């Protein structure tokens, strides 16, 4: 058994990203947690492409696309963080409670 | 476990402990620059993990993008928003943190149950060492439409991130 | 007095107890994004738990 | 399979239109904004016009197992293209009035359109992900486009947070589907490689359902929608309520009928709970909203519950009722958002109380917003009555009595908060009119983009009123897009 | 309630909640008694 | 099964190349003045006290250069498997990669024309 260890490590990385997506006060640490989530998914994909689909490695192509889309999504997320930092001069997530009920 | 599979298991457990420890340091650290450097530590240990499971081009892509470009961008934006904010702890911190911990532990217990419970269809054929040639054959095959759509995604992401991170002094 | 009070009380009470559940169900959407993702993940957990018995 | 690149000609025309609009605003600058909206309109019309020869073709799975050009994907591609066409007709004066550039806005909007139109037919798991995050990232960029406003920046940040979390949950579901089916990424190959319910398939199902219901705005995942529709530009939220929701429903029909035709009772129970509590919380929280955009957000959640009534039934008429309701919902919601645009351009306000007394100042705006909001409420001669009639006819057919009863009850609740806006515009006295309507400008359709606004308003109002009684060609166009759904 | 207590219909303690409650149970109880009696005494 | 060849030296050379700054700094710290009962801890500031507040200016050029680096870095990592698997692919893959390169050339023209490649 070695694929299940890669999957359990990817699940632990996903839950470490979850605790931190919904915990962190800094808005950039939320994007760091989002990158942790995406790298957990990529660990699942590369492990599945290794232990199940080693000849046609479609999970590695999937992980290349996830890496390349997650790069652009982190880029536009830091753009949105800088745009919200320009007006309100904090980055604290507890000061972005303006669009309530 | 003579010497090769022993080295592979020792490397896997060392890199897994490095991912776990550095990812906890990304979350559970007060200094945000330490999280922004331990994120690169996470990405490097994950690239070593990809090296272990026969994905060398994807590991080099992981070093080139996540360490080389995404972490550098994150560090640049961290230096851009670097201040000395107080971050006064709100009185309802239990409702966020304890709920977040029990949700993360519930998702981890559920995922561990379905991972250890599922009969995965393990292959006996060894994988191909020539990964980048089959990925290049895949990019102009089955995966051609995402390959062309990724260019439009990158163009739109560059357009929007130039627009939103700009000053329009006119 | 019975007609104006009791029967119109049932009618206006039907129209009233559907107004205070939305003046008190809007506080479920409270402006915090991390609470919203917590609700999303609790929904994921609850739908897995209820979809398997 | 074999590559069939003649399928992508709507999206190819729209990608070329995107590139021409961007290159024109790079060459000419802001003075390129005088003709490039009309070029984007002609490009979207050309995409819809090239969809017409594709409608008379077979199923013709296009790329190497990566795209389906059947009538269902063609219907959804035409729906998303019409949503973007109405959005471009609304965002000519509104984007120029904020001082922003119109060409970069239109290229991000056309990128969202090609992302939705690629969602509309998609078999690869990675093509589903790439098109879904093309639409998602373009929606985050369109949400905070007016970056001098704090509400748009906050809406973009909390939209990117929820969307990235839902994207990673969707990707964990897609990675689990890649692992559970051996090594397959196409949805029919996943359907063939797994055919029995197990712990792990239910996990991938609920993860994918969360990532999809983020786009649907079902009730535990609805919470981005009121903040985004209060914060973002109003044509962006018109596109997000029509075209993004249509892309999410295209993803749901493409995914749950192809990748999961084995746990159909499980995701039908899940979407039953989503529909029930989505109708409830969408139609009773809009009673207390005092802004028109937030009321339209909660009403959009209620309309998503009404569509999920027909989605959860699982028959041919149920999918047809969902398609017809999305088709008429395009007309009524684009007309309502066109009137919200045309009132906020002249008054600068959004509150429902500030609409008071509009009947004598701007009669066309009150006729438009009255007809579209009453069509959203389910008033007989308009289109939404017939859409709800089909949604309840298909839903009493396959024994879903409680969902049809809840849909009728929440439509009665919906009538109150729609008729409140109609009461503000029509019923309120001249001596009781608001400060925005007292200082109302002269009605002039000649400034920069108010004539495309009037053209889009007249077209959507004529559609949402006349196309309820002329619905039989729409019924015929919809019911042939249901034969391409498995198990019917 | 005060708009009904004028002129000919003018009685002290008519819109009181005790009087409204006893008149409500009297009226609506005779309604329910007549309905149950019609379902029982009348055939078809 | 680990089938990659050449990475049994990569781990050992990573270990030894990580130890060579560690051994250099440890051999420095062994033979060194352990000294300084007064202030080692001073900032430079060109010969005197810290002048003018301990801050730098927010400048978004640091974001814009790393952003265009992210975009064209992703472009190059997509272009690597096209490049090495070019001898096994015909004119059609060259046309498809030409479409990819042309869309990101339009992205470079946008990054040039809008003032995002600027001074630093
Ligand atoms: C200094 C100590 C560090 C290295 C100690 C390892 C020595 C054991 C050994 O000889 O084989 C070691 C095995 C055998 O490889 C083998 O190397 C073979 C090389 S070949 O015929 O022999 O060209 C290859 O064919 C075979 O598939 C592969 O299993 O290789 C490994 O285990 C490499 C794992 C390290 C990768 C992680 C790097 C990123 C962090
Ligand atoms: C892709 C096909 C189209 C590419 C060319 C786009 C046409 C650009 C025409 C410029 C408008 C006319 C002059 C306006 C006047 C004007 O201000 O123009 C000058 C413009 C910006 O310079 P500025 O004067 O604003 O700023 C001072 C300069 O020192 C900094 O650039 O520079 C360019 O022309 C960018 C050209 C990009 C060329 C990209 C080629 C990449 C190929 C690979």
């Amino acid at each position: 058994m070695q694929l299940t260890y890669v999957l359990i490590l990817a699940a632990l990385l996903f839950c470490i990203g979850i605790y931190g997506l919904v915990t962190s006060r800094n808005a950039v640490r939320v994007l760091m947690s989002i990158e942790l989530l995406l790298n957990a998914v990529n660990l699942n994909l590369i492990g599945f492409a290794n232990y199940l689909d080693g000849q046609q490695i479609k999970g590695q192509v999937f992980a290349v696309f996830v890496i390349t889309v997650a790069a652009a999504e982190a880029a536009v997320g830091l753009a949105i963080i800088l745009a919200i930092y320009r007006n309100r001069d904090t980055v604290d997530m507890e000061k972005f409670n303006l669009l309530k009920w | 476990m003579d010497l090769a599979t022993l080295t592979q298991t020792i490397t896997f457990f060392a890199l897994a402990a490095a991912v776990i420890i550095a990812a906890l340091g990304v979350v559970l650290l007060d200094n945000v620059v330490y999280s922004a450097f331990l994120l690169g530590g996470v990405f490097l240990s994950i690239a070593g993990l990809y090296i272990l499971m026969n994905a060398d081009f994807v590991s080099a892509a992981q070093i080139l993008i996540y360490v080389g470009a995404v972490n550098v961008l994150i560090l640049f934006a961290i230096m851009l928003v670097n201040k000395r904010e107080t971050y006064t702890p709100v009185p309802g911190r239990w409702l966020r943190q304890g709920g977040a911990a029990v949700v993360s532990l519930g998702v981890f217990a559920l995922l561990t149950k379905m991972i250890l419970q599922t009969p995965w269809q393990l292959s006996s054929v060894p994988p191909t060492p020539d990964s980048i040639t089959t990925i290049g054959q895949h990019f102009f095959s089955d995966f051609l439409l995402p390959f062309e759509l990724a260019s439009v995604l990158l163009l739109m992401a560059l357009i929007g991130a130039v627009v939103l991170a700009r000053r329009e002094l006119v | 007095e019975v007609d104006y009070n009791v029967v119109d009380g049932v009618v206006n009470l039907t129209g009233f107890v559907t107004m205070v559940t939305g003046e008190g169900l809007k506080y479920l959407q409270n402006g915090r994004a991390q609470f919203y993702a917590l609700i999303v993940l609790l929904a994921v957990l609850g739908f897995v738990i209820f979809s398997v018995q | 399979g074999q590559l069939n690149a003649g399928t992508i000609l709507p999206e190819t025309i729209l990608i070329v239109t995107l590139l021409v609009v961007l290159l024109a605003d790079l060459i000419q600058g802001r003075q390129a904004d005088r003709w490039t909206p009309y070029f984007a309109i002609v490009g979207l019309g050309g995409a819809i016009a090239t969809m017409i020869p594709l409608w008379t073709q077979p199923a013709t799975i296009s790329f190497f197992g990566s795209f389906i050009s059947d009538h269902l994907s063609l219907f959804f591609r035409g729906l998303i293209a019409l949503s973007a066409l109405g959005t471009i007709l609304m965002s000519i004066r509104y984007v120029e009035q904020t001082g922003s550039s119109l060409g970069e806005f239109m290229t991000i909007l056309l990128t969202a359109t090609v992302g939705g139109m690629f969602i509309a037919g998609a078999q690869e798991l990675v093509f589903i992900f790439v098109a879904l995050e093309t639409l998602s990232i373009a929606s985050y960029l369109l949400t905070g486009y007016t970056k001098r406003d704090s509400r748009s920046n906050e809406a973009a940040l909390k939209y990117l947070l929820i969307g990235a979390a839902s994207s990673a949950i969707f990707l964990y579901g897609s990675s689990l589907l890649y692992g559970l089916s051996g090594g397959h990424t196409q949805l029919p190959a996943i359907a063939q490689a797994l055919s029995s319910e197990s712990l792990g398939l239910v996990v991938a199902l609920v993860f994918v359902i969360a990532g999809i219901s983020f786009k649907i705005s079902a009730v535990p995942f609805h919470q981005w929608t009121p903040d985004v529709y209060e914060g973002a530009p109003t044509p962006v939220v018109a596109f997000l309520s029509v075209g993004s929701k249509a892309a999410g429903f295209a993803l749901a029909i493409r995914f749950l009928t192809l990748a999961f035709p084995s746990v159909t009772d499980q995701w039908q129970l899940i979407f039953t709970v989503l529909a029930i509590l989505s109708m409830i919380l969408g139609n009773v929280v809009a009673l207390a909203q005092t802004s028109m955009k937030r009321m339209l957000a909660y009403s959009s959640i209620g309309q998503a519950g009404f569509v999920m009534i027909g989605f959860v039934v699982g028959t041919e008429a149920g999918y047809a009722s969902m398609l017809f309701y999305l088709l008429v919902y395009l007309f009524m919601n684009l007309g309502a958002f066109t009137c919200v645009i045309l009132f906020s351009l002249r008054t600068g306000t959004d509150q429902i109380s500030e609409y008071a007394g509009l009947y004598q100042k701007d009669p066309l705006l009150t006729l438009g917003l009255s007809l579209c909001l009453l069509s959203l409420g389910g008033i007989p001669p308009l289109a939404g009555f017939f859409g709800k009639i089909y949604l309840f006819w298909a839903g009493w057919q396959a024994g879903a009595y409680g969902l049809v009863l809840l849909g009728l009850l929440t439509s009665v609740i919906s009538i109150y908060y729609y008729i409140r806006v109609v009461k503000m515009m029509v019923v309120k006295e001249p001596q009781e009119m608001s400060e925005a309507v007292r200082n109302y400008p002269e009605v002039s359709w000649s400034s920069f983009g108010l004539r495309p606004l009037q053209v889009g308003l007249v077209m959507t109002v004529i559609a949402t009123s006349l196309a309820g009684i002329l619905a039989n060609p729409l019924f015929n166009l919809v019911n042939t897009a249901v034969w391409d759904v498995p198990q019917l | 309630a005060t708009d009904f207590n004028r002129g000919i219909m003018k009685f002290d303690g008519a819109d009181s909640p005790a009087m409204i409650a006893i008149s409500a149970v009297l009226i609506l109880g005779f309604i329910a008694a007549l309905i149950w009696w019609a379902l029982h005494t009348a055939y078809a | 099964v680990f089938v990659l060849s050449g990475y049994e030296y990569f781990l050992g050379f990573l270990i030894i190349c990580s130890l060579v700054p560690v051994l250099a700094l440890a051999a420095s710290a062994l033979l060194r003045p352990k000294s300084g009962r007064m202030i080692r801890l001073t900032t430079y500031e060109s010969g005197m006290e810290p002048i003018g507040g301990a801050w730098i200016q927010f400048n978004v050029r640091y974001y814009m250069f790393a952003l265009v680096f992210v975009i064209f870095d992703v472009e190059t990592v997509f272009l690597y498997p096209w490049a090495v698997a070019f001898h096994q692919l015909g004119l059609l893959a060259f046309i498809e990669a030409l479409i990819f390169i042309a869309i990101l050339v339009v992205a470079l023209v946008y990054a040039w024309r809008k003032r995002a490649l600027e001074w630093s």
